[PDB]
């Protein structure tokens, strides 16, 4: 169109540059929580058995319900100036890269109609693979590896309530005073419009 | 095995030599390109 | 790189034997679908001879320039599944990755 | 001690030209939900009313009953192949991420 | 505002000046040094 | 028994050198073939063997 457009090269360079100065904590406290949740979840939802997702569900409001009994009795833990600086830090630098490979999906897609073209010209039999794709009106350029993962993706963030949901969670996150601390202009800025331009993205 | 430590230097040679991003990076006027580069996709994504 | 090449180029056949044998299937499940819709039948069953002898013939085609994968099935309607599995294997991963590495070693060799 | 020990400087230089090759996705389906958990647990545990914590465990016993009912009606799901390919990989990049 | 453009240029062009990693990168004989390094610290980390 | 014959056919195809490429794969190909495998089954075969022993004589020796 006259106008260039970044690549994943590009995007991958100025990661390393970024990440060249000081850049976010990840062996933290918080982030080995979070993989232990992770894994959590992972297995809850890959077990087969119906069983085991009865006996590991159960337990889970067994220690939830135990939790707020200690709750009303006004037994809430606040976490602390420094840790609660480190959890921001490692939800920023979690969000972050949702938006990491978006450049790449886009790369998938030119390559897939480089490949389409050059089957179609370097095919003797042009006639047979051309109605086969034209008559139909599937997406025809199917990169089903990362392409695919982005159709996925979409459908996640498709979902209302929630994409609202964080929204408001996070404005209430990024008005805490230690945020600030943690966090600065530019980056309190970028997390707080994160889901406003994964939308554009 | 030495294999895994003599195609993995093919590898980071060919990387070195094809990927655009090492590329610009081993490009002495690297700093000048990524700078315009950066401010320029910054703003703007269409 | 030479034999790099050689990968390439074999992949590359057997993907484009394989796309009319996709194109082929296709056409003959428009027919079945237009014959059980009907149930003049006996030029239905026709058609369907027809394109089951075409649907054969690609199938042999395609078994032809094949090194694997295809060797377990044969060449009859009912393995008609896999072989359409085989096509997308290749426009995805096989035809890509393999040009990919040859784009790759032809630099390595003259640069 | 007449030994060579690496730097940040070196993993650095080390993560880029890994990373340079086919690396695994985190703009993914998974890693979107792993996101949307650990704003929820954050906000859950950063809030200092008592009251507050309450009502969020209960709707989450509230919910985790819910999905107990429907388990042992036998209505177990599994996620998928590709799926769980995903939420396997996004679990690798997640844990790798720890000796940074 | 420029100087977060200007100010940035200058980062970027002391980083590739300073920074090791820039450096090594940057440095004509990268992939073999980068190849061996890796290797001795794949097995070890004394 | 017809996709069979084609199939065959096919075969056929693959192995000849040009004895039968202008013929196609259909049955009403049949008789060519047919004609082709009596004359690889007549002349070509014992012809052609007797050129090779004969060549292996008065060469080789």
């Amino acid at each position: 169109d006259g106008r260039i457009f970044a690549t994943d090269a590009l995007e991958v360079a100025i990661t390393f540059v970024e990440s060249l100065d000081n850049r976010f904590m990840t062996s933290t406290a918080s982030r080995l929580s979070t993989v232990q949740r992770e894994i959590e979840n992972l297995e809850t939802r890959l077990n087969p058995n119906p069983a085991n997702r009865v006996a590991t569900l159960r337990r889970r409001i067994s220690e939830l319900e135990r939790e707020l009994q200690e709750a009303e009795a006004g037994h809430i833990e606040v976490l602390e100036t420094h840790q609660a600086v480190e959890h921001i830090r490692d939800v920023y630098n979690l969000a972050s890269s949702l938006r990491a490979d978006f450049r790449r999906v886009e790369d998938s897609w030119r390559e897939a109609d480089r490949a389409l073209r050059q089957s179609i010209i370097g095919e003797q039999y042009h006639r047979g693979d051309i109605v086969e794709r034209l008559l139909n009106d599937q997406d025809a350029l199917l990169n089903t590896p990362e392409g695919r993962v982005f159709d996925s993706f979409q459908q996640q963030l498709r979902q209302s309530s929630e994409l609202k949901a964080m929204s408001e969670r996070l404005r209430v996150i990024l008005s805490h005073p230690s945020a600030s601390d943690a966090l600065n202009r530019l980056q309190r800025h970028d997390l707080r419009w994160l889901v406003k331009r994964l939308v554009d993205e | 095995m030495e294999e895994n430590t003599r195609q993995r230097t093919e590898n980071y040679i060919s990387a070195k030599n094809q990927h655009p991003a090492w590329i610009l990076l081993a490009t002495r006027r690297a700093p000048l390109v990524l700078s315009c580069l950066k401010t320029l996709f910054e703003k703007s994504h269409d | 790189l030479t034999e790099i090449h050689q990968e390439l180029e074999t992949a590359r056949k057997q993907q484009q034997s394989l796309q009319p044998v996709a194109l082929s299937w296709e056409k003959y499940q428009k027919q079945e679908r237009q014959l059980a819709d009907w149930l003049e039948i006996e030029r239905v069953k026709a058609e369907l001879h027809r394109l089951n002898i075409e649907l054969t013939k690609r199938m042999s085609e395609a078994k032809r320039v094949d090194t694997g994968a295809l060797v377990e099935a044969g060449a009859d309607l009912d393995d008609i599944p896999v072989y359409l599995q085989r096509l997308q294997e290749l426009t995805e991963e096989a035809l890509p990755e393999k040009l990919n590495r040859f784009l790759d070693y032809l630099n390595r060799s003259s640069d």
